[PDB]
């Protein structure tokens, strides 16, 4: 197809992650998730 | 002060009447604009 | 600027702060409002500008002072500290970067070598 | 193994697996373009023969990468050259001598002391 | 995606977007989206969607840009670019505090340029992204280069209205303002306004006079509308004669040229200016 | 559904090698290649049949266009 030729070295990530500034906000919507989850289950 | 609001009031009112006077001229250009260019001739 | 010519000139400045700037702003625009002002109310407000001393009240003072800074040397500052500066990077960016014939060889523009 | 097309291997290469990026001033004024849209990162930059560099030529190698932030990320400029051997071969003799282009950035900063 | 070979990749990124797209992560989810989108680019229209739902405008605004700058004579949702860029100064024009990447008064003139059966919204959409922008005086700049840019009635009828209700609201605004505050010195900006909106007024029938003279100033009628309308002013009536004898060509010449030449000689010598009757007598013959 | 027509194999792979590729994704319980008598070689494609059709699906789905050998392999539907 057309694609191969635009795959590269961004598609797998390598040029994505010097950053990390990230982790802080997936960190916050986590916690809630673990929270969200434990309260549904506490009424099973 | 009532001056101001009296004032304020005639040019509404012009602004309403120029609002319709240049409907009249845009609907009068349709015509000419769907009037052939050899209707001058 | 137009606030102020609207509080303090009115009468004889009209056309400059009824309009929007950037009618009023160009360089001919600032030579015909200005150009066709009286002398006096041209350096009164030169004087607002702060570009000329204070015009004052004794009529020898002022005429020296209308002598040392006539109508068009009034006209041509007030234009120079009101008109509207060209952005220069619009300029540079409608610039080729290549030189063509006429920049590879621009003869009367180079003796520099 | 996972990128196959040659291109892309030396893409990788240039980015992540090389330290240590060698480059002369012409070619890094050329390959800017490329590096900034590739994401080319480096935080050093040394320089030698840096008095025979132009000043233009000099100060672009600092400007090959992006801003991460409101700042720039570059840590270390080593320039190491002599000011007293020749400048830049600046030819024209008005840009070279009137305009000063013949100055490197070396020349500029130690006469800054 | 690494360990997978390419061609199953798609099984991965509609779960690995999907997952994204179901929590509040637009920051993570913009680096994962761009990533997606260089092994199926036909995915940026949701991506774009995807967006606008989590107010990325400025991220929203470049990619319809590549999807735009993409010439696609249709999109995979249907849209053609006479419709996707239409969404972009919509997009746009509506979030001036918002779009800041890109040139937005460069994006809506390269439109009048290009979409003429639309100008007088355009300049309406141009002026209304500095209204909002609560940048008022460039709004002012947009419409009165409007009128004077306008070259259809059509046209100059939707900027001119908006112009004198964009002048009413920011009086209405003043005038409360004042009403509230008593100031004196506020005042007078209120009467400023009022000088500067019943202006815009007053220059109604010259503008819309003006509009006709730059269709075909061969219409030498509308020349003599153009002299009634400075009706008592003298010189600009004049003035516009002189401007409007040299501007017709007879050959082309609606009514006929001789009503000016006529005309300005009767003018002037109406005034008794018969000299320059005489001199109008002469240059026309 | 159940039966897939498997192609783009290289010349290394045999039935064997395919059983090995294919059971990922379910019971394979055959699987034939047809093979060129003028060449003394396969043409490159061989039939998978599944006990289940969801397996099939899970076989389409995640074998086409794998890469076996570096090649990728192609897994469809025998019309």
């Amino acid at each position: 197809a057309d694609l191969l030729r635009n795959i590269d070295a961004h598609y797998f990530g390598y040029l994505d992650d010097e950053d990390g500034r990230l982790i802080p906000l997936e960190k916050l919507i986590e916690e809630k998730n673990i929270e969200r989850i434990n309260k549904e289950f506490a009424e099973k | 002060m009532k001056d101001f609001n009296q004032r304020f009031r005639d040019l509404h009112k012009l602004r309403q009447r120029a609002r319709k006077e240049n409907h009249e001229q845009v609907v009068e250009e349709d015509r000419r604009s769907k009037l052939p260019k050899n209707h001058e001739a | 600027l137009q606030k102020a010519a609207f509080r303090l000139f009115n009468e004889t400045m009209k056309e400059f702060y009824v309009l929007n700037v950037s009618g009023v702003d160009t360089r001919r625009a600032l030579q015909k409002q200005f150009g066709d002002m009286n002398h006096a109310e041209v350096y009164r407000f030169a004087e607002y500008l702060h570009l000329v001393p204070a015009f004052g009240e004794d009529p020898n003072h002022q005429t020296s002072l209308l002598h040392l800074y006539p109508h068009q040397h009034l006209v041509e500052t007030i234009t120079l500290h009101c008109e509207r500066r060209p952005n220069q990077l619009t300029q540079l960016n409608e610039k080729p970067l290549f030189p063509t014939e006429k920049v590879i060889w621009d003869e009367n523009i180079i003796p520099y070598e | 193994e996972l990128l196959r097309n040659g291109r892309d291997r030396t893409e990788y290469l240039l980015v992540k697996e090389a330290k240590i990026i060698a480059m002369t001033c012409t070619h890094a004024a050329l390959r800017r373009n490329e590096l900034v849209k590739l994401g080319f990162r480096y935080d050093n930059i040394v320089m030698e023969e840096a008095a025979q560099i132009l000043e233009v030529e000099t100060f672009i190698p600092l400007l090959l990468q992006n801003p991460q932030d409101g700042h720039n990320r570059l840590k270390r400029w080593i320039m190491i050259g002599d000011h007293h051997q020749l400048p830049p071969v600046v030819q024209n003799q008005a840009f070279q001598k009137y305009s000063n282009m013949e100055q490197s950035l070396f020349a500029r900063l130690v006469r800054l002391s | 995606l690494r360990s997978l070979p390419v061609t199953q990749h798609m099984r991965i990124w509609t779960l690995y977007i999907g997952f994204l797209t179901s929590h509040d992560l637009p920051e993570t989810t913009i680096r994962v989206y761009r990533r997606y989108l260089k092994m199926n680019p036909k995915a940026r229209e949701d991506y774009v969607e995807y967006l606008i739902e989590r107010d990325q405008i400025d991220e929203a605004a470049k990619e319809l840009t590549t999807l735009v700058n993409q010439d696609q004579n249709v999109s995979e949702k249907g849209r053609t670019a006479h419709q996707l860029w239409t969404q972009l100064c919509d997009l746009i024009s509506k979030n001036p505090v918002k779009i800041f990447s890109l040139n937005v008064d460069a994006i809506i003139r390269q439109g009048i340029y290009r979409y003429t059966d639309q100008v007088g919204f355009l300049w309406c959409s141009l002026a209304d992204y500095y209204i909002r922008s609560a940048e008022f005086e460039r709004a002012r700049d947009v419409y009165e280069e409007a009128i004077a840019k306008v070259s259809t009635v059509r046209d100059f009828a939707q900027v001119y209205d908006a112009y004198a209700a964009f002048e009413e609201r920011e009086v209405s605004i003043m005038m409360q303002e004042v009403e509230q505050s008593g100031d004196p010195e506020e005042e007078v900006d209120l009467e400023w306004m009022f000088q500067r909106y019943q202006h815009l007024m007053e220059r109604k029938n010259e503008l819309m006079n003006s509009v006709l003279l730059r269709q075909n100033p061969h219409n030498v009628g509308e020349w003599l509308n153009r002299v009634n309308i400075y009706e008592g002013n003298y010189n600009k009536q004049i003035e516009t004669f002189k401007e409007a004898v040299k501007s017709v060509n007879p050959k082309i010449q609606v009514g006929k040229v001789r009503d000016l030449w006529i005309g300005l000689a009767k003018l002037y010598e109406d005034n008794g200016d018969l000299d320059a009757a005489r001199k109008t007598f002469e240059t026309a013959v | 559904k159940r039966t897939l027509y498997v192609g783009g194999f290289t010349e290394d792979v045999t039935e064997k090698v395919l059983m090995a590729a294919f059971i990922p994704f379910g019971d394979v319980v055959a699987i034939s290649i047809p093979m060129d008598y003028e060449s003394g070689k396969h043409r490159g494609f061989g039939f998978v049949e599944f006990d289940m059709a969801e397996d099939a699906a899970m076989a389409i789905d995640n074998m086409n266009e794998s890469e076996l050998f570096g090649k990728t392999i192609r897994v469809n539907f025998a019309r």
